[PDB]
């Protein structure tokens, strides 16, 4: 369950990530898009360990 | 208004659109345009204004029984998908005298060349207001058309309206 | 066509609304957890709400 | 929007072109000013369809009150050029 | 005319005069102390101080102290075999009904 | 409650000895100085409220309503920095000494323990706030406005005043911690049935309810951006409050009166919203948005339920800092056009970049977008009166429905669309505008965080 | 420690071991071990470090305990000295008696998610004791009003009584 | 109508129209000394006899 | 618009910063309290019935 | 076969099949003459001062404020209570209200009974 | 500027105001 919880909420928080840095100017303009789109990936993999662990 | 023969014209191109959407295939289209425009040949030279006018108040009715209920419609033209897709970034003109100085010192050469332009706008305002005081009729404009420059030296009445409109494409 | 959504959707939260409110009054809880434990039986209003809010 | 930039050479010489391939024209007595009334014969009707030949080769409508307007090659190639802002 | 009356002033474009205008006085040494005043003491201040002692309250109307009392009675109720709760506030020897 | 009488009369003495390019600046700096300080009044307990004096007192429900009325003076000052640009300067220091009065007069009304207080303060607050309309307005229509304002108030405060003092000759005092332990049962009688609506209509013309409500239009309308702001936000909040605490000693006799005012209220919603839609003025769409959400706060008082009393509170905040945020928007369209107008100024996305999110986070709030706490302020609402009777959810549903289409409808007039081609006068957003809207959308956002410090004493 | 078990049940747990019957490799196992390594372990360190700085500085803070007064029915009319006393009182106790009931549907709330399919039967008990507890509340702290006071829920007792020793009367004469 | 017409029709602009109507009979005088002594002498006789407060 | 949005940040900041990291230094090296019974014949002082450090210095201090 | 088209408050009838739109007199046409004639002569009022170099400020649109002087302003002296205003104000006024008081008298009274009788199922409802 | 005579008012009776009021709203005489 340790685990389980950890993956499941930074899945979240990940998205966020992107609005929260773009919010205070803290990002590099021109490369947002592949900035957002490279947080979607991540977050992909990230939920695949909390559905990993519910089909097993 | 529109005259008899106007009418005419604008009910044969709108009767080949509408022909040109049951249609769809090229090969199918073309066969019956042809048949379209002899049926407006074999009374086109008839010169009886109620056999006239009867002809095309019986071709209307005829029309709008067969439009297509979703005619074809062009993607920036009135009504279609496009339309009106980029005035979001028709910017006016006239707000880059609210610029910073900060940011018209990115651009010099663009407002070195806006002050020319400027410049004769001012120069050339007086002498249009009076060409128009003297050819205006004592009542006043009876049609919706300005008279071109009439010598050397002079822009064409209100055109700084027409000359300086946002690009179709702006961004 | 960006307020006609608005529209429809808000029609439809007309039963998201009337959910809740029954399920309050009638069972004093907003959690699913406790809603299906105490699985009520007369319950013709809070699910025609959900349906009206699916539409 | 990714896609070529018309050129004043480049919209002439496509108007040109349609009219080359109606068969209603001599392509030899097709000029860049050629009236289609009276220096080519051609009545009203035609014009109509020959409007319709060129915005479908642009895909852009011209208006009622503009397109019985235009009897000239140059008139078309400038009536497009003001529609889509061609300075070159 | 009707009377002396001045015609009506056309508006002035505060940054003309001023580019750098913050929008509150036409004086530059003025404009920028307000700016400062409304920026500091309305956000710094009030909206950041004001924010952390909302949120660092003593405890709020007891709220949490009610938390610890019902863990307690709890507890002590079902230790000694009461019922968690009675379904009469007020004892029912010290009432006296009518007749 | 001295801590906060003194110092707000000495921003008087600070205002008119300053020097005279720092009226706005001194005036404004000490304001927030009040503001900050006003913080000190949440030490509330959960049992007994906190009593100063013989004279005043702070429970759970003014506190609110004071951190509000003292965080709006700051702001009503830079409101009125630009419109009166060209004035003379004994009358800018008049005019920002109507405003001083009238926070000296509400800190005291949301205060006072004693009713007989609370009238002489909630009717002494109509001088200062006549005097900003008529004199600092801007169209002819703010004299006839200033009129319907006093006369509408005073034909009901009048018949209040005979209802305290009988209550106290028959009762013993007006005292609010007394009658919480001496108040008895109201028989049902004819003279009852006066002394009911005596101690109600006065409230419920400042709320205020359909019916008695056109001085609203006018008044909120003709005023000046200090009056319109205030009034929209502290001055029809009296109404609600007295309501909060009058309601305390007309038991039982409220289940069976309330009926012809709880109707009005929930079809008074729907009809006044549905006036919204139709409206050319955005400063009049704006003041018949008020009158729709202050029915809720009425319904919700008179049905007298914990979870009504919570909410009543909570619509009563968050209206507070949406009203005032919309007519400082509003304004800041008339201060460059000069025409109130809505349809004349169109598109105004592509020229105000900035301005135009202030208007979206303005209108998300005014249709109670989750979870800002307008929701929360109104769903309470719904609930409780859900249980008041079924049915009342196919009112305040249809009341949802039309609240988006005309704040949604507002945003896409003015903002949304093509440019108007003859105005070229659109200057850029000043910081002061910018900062003007930010205090009113950034205190609105983080009370979500902690909403349990506008819930009123029932929490 | 923590909180306390009793307030809270939680059933003994039982974990059932693992059965593999497959060559292939457990991705959870491995995901587990860098799990424990890359984030569980850092985690523990800077814990323990700030858990060391608390011992230096230990202080406390203490459960407020209310000495119990006369209750409104103790109080003679407009006698507002005991009145204030037994309504600040009759007070704390709705505030508590409603933490009562939350703690109660924790249990509610927490048996159904971990019984998972077998709620329904699984959960009997904890569901009984809600069915009790919420029947006191709403006998006591309901329909009293916005207005809540001790004089109206000793009303509504007094009608309650009267009702409950009238209606025995006929059932009980039989 | 419900608006700008009713709710102005019965409450302030009618209340307001009666003052008006009610402020020229009392003001609408003459300014004659015998026509205001003359009516003294009916206030008189209504006291005396209508309402007898002369005891 | 852009440096309208400069000086909210700066200001937000100005204390912003200091709040932040004034906050977890008290938390990491003054922490929290810890739940005593209270002794026998003794009396807490008022401020001396809440848990975090911040909480009690506005009891302490200004209630 | 061409059915008649029948047009109706929304679906106005087609300009190509109006009848007086293919029966053209010269009375009539005068009269297009003069409304282009006015449509013209406001046109160039705008365009005299929409073009000019040196203004900067709104163009006071008199059209505009007829429009909204008629639709607040001017309504209350152009009101005659005669009977539609009467049985329309009442009838859309009153109407509404007396039906609602009605409803929820019902309800609540039938609602009354019920807990009277305690006959009404309200086990768990203790927030309210 | 908008003086009183410029603006909608009564409801015309006789067709000089009928004729007057088609000049105020920028009409004819024959369509208002
Ligand atoms: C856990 C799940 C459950 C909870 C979920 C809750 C969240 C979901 C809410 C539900 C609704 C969904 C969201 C609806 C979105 C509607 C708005 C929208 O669509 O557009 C986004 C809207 C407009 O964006 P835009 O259209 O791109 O315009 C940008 C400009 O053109 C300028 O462009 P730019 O590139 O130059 O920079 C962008 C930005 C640049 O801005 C800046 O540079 C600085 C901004 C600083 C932000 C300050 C934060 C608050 C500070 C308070 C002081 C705290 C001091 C404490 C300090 C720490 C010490 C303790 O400009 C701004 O727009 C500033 C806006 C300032 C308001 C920001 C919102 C403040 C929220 C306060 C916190 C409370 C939130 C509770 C939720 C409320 C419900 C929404 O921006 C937002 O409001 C986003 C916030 C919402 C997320
Ligand atoms: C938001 C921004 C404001 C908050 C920021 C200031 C607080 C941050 C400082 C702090 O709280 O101390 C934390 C912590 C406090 O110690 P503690 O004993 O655990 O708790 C202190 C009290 O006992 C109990 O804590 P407390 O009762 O004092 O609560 C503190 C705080 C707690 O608040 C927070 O925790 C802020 C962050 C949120 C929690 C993050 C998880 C969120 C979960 C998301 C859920 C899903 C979302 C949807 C997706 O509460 C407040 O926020 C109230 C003050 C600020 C209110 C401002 C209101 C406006 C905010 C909006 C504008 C911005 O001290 C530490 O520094 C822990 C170690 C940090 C490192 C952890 C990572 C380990 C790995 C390190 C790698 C290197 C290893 C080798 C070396
Ligand atoms: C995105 C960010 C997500 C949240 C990040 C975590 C922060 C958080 O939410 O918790 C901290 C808290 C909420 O969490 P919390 O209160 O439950 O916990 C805080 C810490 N402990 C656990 C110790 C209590 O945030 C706040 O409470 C801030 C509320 C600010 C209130 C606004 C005050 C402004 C007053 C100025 C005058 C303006 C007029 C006001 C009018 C109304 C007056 C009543
Ligand atoms: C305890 C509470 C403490 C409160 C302290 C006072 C609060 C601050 C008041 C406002 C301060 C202020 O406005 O100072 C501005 C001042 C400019 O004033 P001055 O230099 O005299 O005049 C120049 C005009 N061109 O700026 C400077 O001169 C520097
Ligand atoms: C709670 C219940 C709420 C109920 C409230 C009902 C509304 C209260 C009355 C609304 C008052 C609005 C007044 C607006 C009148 C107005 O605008 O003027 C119209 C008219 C002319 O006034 P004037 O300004 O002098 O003329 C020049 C105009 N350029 O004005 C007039 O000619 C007369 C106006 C003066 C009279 C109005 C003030 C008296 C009304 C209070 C009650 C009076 C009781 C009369 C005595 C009892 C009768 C026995
Ligand atoms: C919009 C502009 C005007 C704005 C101002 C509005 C003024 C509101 C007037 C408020 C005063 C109304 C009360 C007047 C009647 C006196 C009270 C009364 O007689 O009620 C007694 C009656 C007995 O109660 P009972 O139903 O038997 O319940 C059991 C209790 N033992 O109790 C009852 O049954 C209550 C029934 C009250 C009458 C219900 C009538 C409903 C009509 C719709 C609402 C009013 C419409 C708006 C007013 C017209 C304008
Ligand atoms: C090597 C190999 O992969 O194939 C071996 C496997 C037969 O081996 P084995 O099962 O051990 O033989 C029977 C032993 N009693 O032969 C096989 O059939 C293996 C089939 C492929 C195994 C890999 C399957 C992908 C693993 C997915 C894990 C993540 C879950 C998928 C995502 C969830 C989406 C909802
Ligand atoms: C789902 C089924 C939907 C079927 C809808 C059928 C009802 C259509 C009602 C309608 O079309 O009314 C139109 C009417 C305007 O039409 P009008 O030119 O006045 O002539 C009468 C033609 N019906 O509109 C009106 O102004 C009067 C409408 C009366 C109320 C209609 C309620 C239906
Ligand atoms: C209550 C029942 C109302 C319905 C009965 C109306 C009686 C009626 O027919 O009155 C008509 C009367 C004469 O009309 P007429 O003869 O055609 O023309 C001469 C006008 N001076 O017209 C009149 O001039 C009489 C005066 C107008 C009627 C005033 C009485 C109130 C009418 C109902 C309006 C109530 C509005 C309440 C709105 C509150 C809710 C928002
Ligand atoms: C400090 C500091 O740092 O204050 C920062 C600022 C000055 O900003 P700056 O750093 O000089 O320039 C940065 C700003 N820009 C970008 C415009 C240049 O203070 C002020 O304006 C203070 C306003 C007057 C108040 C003085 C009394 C303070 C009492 C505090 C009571 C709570
Ligand atoms: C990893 C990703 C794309 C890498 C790639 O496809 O080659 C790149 C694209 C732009 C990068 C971001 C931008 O550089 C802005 C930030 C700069 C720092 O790298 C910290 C995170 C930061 C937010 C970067 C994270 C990440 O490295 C990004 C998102
Ligand atoms: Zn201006």
């Amino acid at each position: 369950m340790n685990m389980f919880s950890s993956l499941s909420l930074v899945t979240l928080l990940l998205l966020t990530m992107p609005i929260m840095m773009m919010s205070f100017n803290t990002y590099k303009p021109s490369n947002y898009p592949l900035y957002v789109k490279t947080a979607i990936s991540y977050a992909f993999i990230t939920s695949m360990i909390p559905t990993m662990m519910f089909i097993h | 208004y529109l005259t008899h023969q106007q009418k005419v014209l604008r009910l044969y191109k709108r009767a080949l659109r509408h022909l040109e959407s049951w249609c769809i295939h090229r090969d199918k289209y073309r066969y019956f345009a042809c048949l379209l425009r002899a049926r407006f040949d074999e009374h086109k030279n008839e010169k009886d204004m109620v056999k006239a006018t009867q002809l095309l108040r019986e071709a209307e009715e005829e029309f709008w029984h067969g439009q297509h209920p979703q005619p074809y419609i062009f993607p920036e033209s009135p009504g279609g998908t496009s339309y009106e897709r980029y005035e979001c970034y028709k910017v006016p003109e006239w707000c880059l005298d609210d610029w910073h100085p900060s940011e018209k010192a990115m651009y010099p050469d663009y407002f070195a060349k806006r002050e020319q332009w400027k410049k004769l706008r001012r120069e050339s305002w007086e002498r249009e207001v009076k060409q128009l005081q003297e050819e205006t009729p004592v009542g006043g404009p009876r049609t919706e058309a300005l008279p071109p420059a009439r010598k050397q030296g002079d822009l064409p009445p209100l055109w700084w309206h027409i000359v300086t409109r946002p690009r179709e494409r702006p961004m | 066509a960006a307020l006609q959504a608005i529209l429809y959707n808000r029609i439809g939260d007309i039963g998201f609304i009337l959910a809740m409110a029954w399920f309050l009054t009638n069972l004093n809880t907003w959690d699913l957890q406790q809603i299906f434990m105490l699985n009520p039986s007369d319950s013709n209003m809070p699910l025609i709400g959900l349906a009206l809010a699916a539409t | 929007s990714d896609a070529p930039p018309l050129t004043l050479e480049g919209i002439k010489d496509r108007v040109l072109y349609v009219l080359k391939l109606y068969d209603k024209i001599d392509p030899e007595k097709l000029s860049v000013n050629s009236h289609f009334m009276k220096d080519l014969g051609l009545d009203s009707l035609d014009q109509v369809e020959i409007i319709m030949a060129m915005e479908d080769e642009f895909g852009f409508e011209i208006p009622d009150i503009d397109a019985e307007k235009l009897m000239c090659p140059q008139e078309i190639v400038d009536y497009i050029a003001d529609k889509k802002d061609v300075y070159e | 005319l009707r009377w002396q009356e001045d015609p009506e002033p056309e508006d002035e474009n505060l940054y003309e005069k001023n580019p750098d205008s913050h929008g509150y006085d036409k004086d530059p040494a003025v404009d920028i102390w307000n700016m400062r005043v409304v920026f500091f003491f309305g956000f710094s201040i009030v909206l950041v101080l004001g924010s952390t002692f909302v949120a660092y309250l003593p405890d709020y109307r007891m709220q949490e102290w009610a938390r610890r009392e019902a863990e307690r009675l709890v507890k002590y109720r079902e230790a000694h075999g009461l019922p968690i709760m009675e379904s009469n506030c007020f004892d029912p020897s010290k009432i006296q009904l009518p007749e | 409650m001295l801590k906060y009488i003194i110092p707000t009369i000495m921003l008087m003495p600070l205002t008119w000895l300053s020097k005279n390019n720092m009226i706005w600046v001194n005036s404004t700096a000490h304001s927030l100085l009040i503001s900050f300080t006003s913080l000190l009044l949440m030490n509330q307990f959960g049992d007994n409220s906190l009593n100063f004096s013989l004279l005043f007192f702070s429970d759970s429900l003014s506190t609110p309503l004071l951190i509000l009325t003292m965080w709006l003076l700051p702001l009503m000052l830079m409101a009125s920095q630009h419109h009166l640009s060209k004035e003379n300067l004994t009358r800018k220091k008049l005019f920002i000494t109507m405003l001083i009065s009238l926070q000296l007069f509400l800190i005291m009304t949301f205060t006072a323990m004693e009713l007989i207080l609370f009238y002489i303060l909630f009717e002494a607050t109509l001088v200062p706030t006549l005097i900003i309309i008529t004199r600092w307005g801007n169209q002819t229509e703010r004299l006839n406005a200033g009129l319907y304002f006093l006369f509408y108030t005073l034909a009901g405060s009048l018949p209040l005043l005979v209802a305290l003092i009988y209550i106290q000759n028959t009762v013993g005092s007006l005292n609010f911690l007394m009658l919480q332990y001496w108040v008895q049962p109201v028989h049902n009688s004819w003279s009852n049935v006066f002394m009911w609506l005596a101690c109600m209509m006065a409230f419920m013309v400042k709320m205020p309810l359909y019916g008695l409500h056109l001085w609203l239009p006018k008044a909120h309308v003709e005023a000046p951006i200090a009056g319109s702001m205030v009034l929209a936000a502290v001055l029809l909040k009296l109404g609600g409050y007295g309501m909060l605490r009058i309601t305390l000693i007309l038991n039982p006799m409220t289940d069976f009166m309330a009926y012809p005012f709880i109707m009005l209220s929930l079809w008074g919603m729907i009809m006044t919203s549905s006036i919204c839609l139709r409206q050319t003025d955005l400063k009049s769409l704006i003041a018949y948005s008020s009158v729709s959400h202050m029915a809720l706060v009425i319904v919700a008082i008179l049905i007298q339920t914990p979870w009504s009393y919570m909410g009543a509170t909570a619509l009563m905040i968050a209206h507070g800092l949406t009203s005032s945020m919309l007519f400082c928007l509003a304004n800041s369209n008339y201060e460059r056009i000069h025409s109130r107008t809505m349809i004349l100024a169109r598109g105004l996305q592509t020229l105000l970049p900035l301005m135009a999110t202030w208007w979206l986070l303005a209108s998300l709030t005014n249709l109670a977008l989750p979870p800002t706490i307008n929701l929360i302020g109104e769903l309470f609402v719904v609930m409780s009166t859900f249980s008041w009777s079924n049915i009342t959810i196919i009112l305040m549903g249809v009341n949802m429905v039309i609240t988006a289409l005309y704040s949604l409808y507002m945003l896409i007039m003015t903002q949304r669309g093509k440019y108007t081609y003859h105005i070229n006068n659109i200057s850029p957003s000043f910081t002061r505008e910018n900062a003007l809207m930010s205090l009113h959308i950034l205190p609105l956002l983080l009370l979500t965080l902690n909403p349990k410090i506008i819930l009123g004493p029932l929490y | 420690d923590s909180w306390d078990k009793d307030v809270y049940p939680e059933p003994p747990r039982r974990t059932p071991a693992p059965s593999p019957q497959t060559s292939l490799p457990n991705p959870i196992t491995y995901l587990t071990k860098a799990f424990d390594l890359l984030v569980d372990r850092p985690v523990t360190l800077v814990r323990e470090f700030i858990e060391r700085q608390h011992a230096k500085n230990k202080y406390y803070y203490y459960h407020r305990e209310f000495r119990r007064v006369p209750d409104i029915t103790e109080c003679q009319e407009k006698d507002v000295l005991c009145m204030f006393e037994a309504e600040m009182q009759w007070r704390r106790d709705y505030k508590v008696d409603q933490e009562i009931v939350n703690i109660i549907q924790e249990r509610l709330k927490a048996c159904q998610q971990r019984e998972g399919e077998s709620h329904r039967q699984n959960c009997a008990k904890e569901l009984e004791q809600f069915t009790q507890v919420v029947k006191a509340y709403q006998d006591r702290y309901h329909d009293l009003g916005a207005h809540y006071s001790a004089r109206k829920c000793l009303a509504k007792q007094k009608q309650r009584m009267l009702a409950e020793r009238k209606a025995a009367k006929e059932a009980a004469a039989a | 109508l419900l608006d700008l017409i009713w709710l102005e029709a019965i409450l302030p602009k009618t209340i307001s129209l009666a003052q008006m109507k009610a402020s020229t009979l009392v003001t609408n005088q003459k300014g004659l000394i015998k026509l205001y002594f003359l009516s003294f002498l009916i206030t008189i006789l209504i006291s005396m006899i209508l309402f007898n407060f002369h005891e | 618009d852009k440096r309208f949005l400069k000086l909210l940040r700066f200001y937000i900041l100005l204390t912003g910063i200091p709040v932040a990291i004034g906050i977890t230094l008290i938390n990491v090296f003054i922490g929290e309290a810890e739940l005593a019974e209270i002794p026998e014949g003794y009396v807490p002082e008022h401020w001396e019935y809440f848990k975090h450090p911040i909480s009690r210095w506005i009891a302490r201090t200004f209630f | 076969s061409f059915p008649k088209y029948e047009a109706s408050r929304l679906s106005s009838l087609p300009t190509t099949l109006d009848p007086a739109e293919y029966d053209i007199s010269s009375e009539t046409r005068k009269a297009q003459a003069e409304r282009l004639a006015i449509r013209s002569r406001l046109k160039r009022e705008y365009q005299l001062q929409y073009y000019d170099p040196s203004r900067r400020g709104v163009i006071e649109d008199p059209a505009l404020v007829r429009w909204t002087y008629a639709r607040s302003a001017n309504i209350y002296p152009n009101f005659r209570p005669n009977t539609k205003t009467s049985l329309l104000g009442a009838l859309f006024g009153i109407g509404p209200l007396v039906f609602w008081y009605y409803v929820f008298k019902t309800d609540r009274d039938r609602k009354e009974k019920l807990i009277q009788e305690g006959k009404l199922d309200r086990t768990f409802n203790i927030s309210y | 500027h908008i003086t009183k005579d410029m603006l909608p008012g009564p409801y015309p009776k006789t067709p000089e105001e009928r004729a007057a009021a088609a000049k105020k709203y920028n009409m004819r005489v024959e369509d208002y």
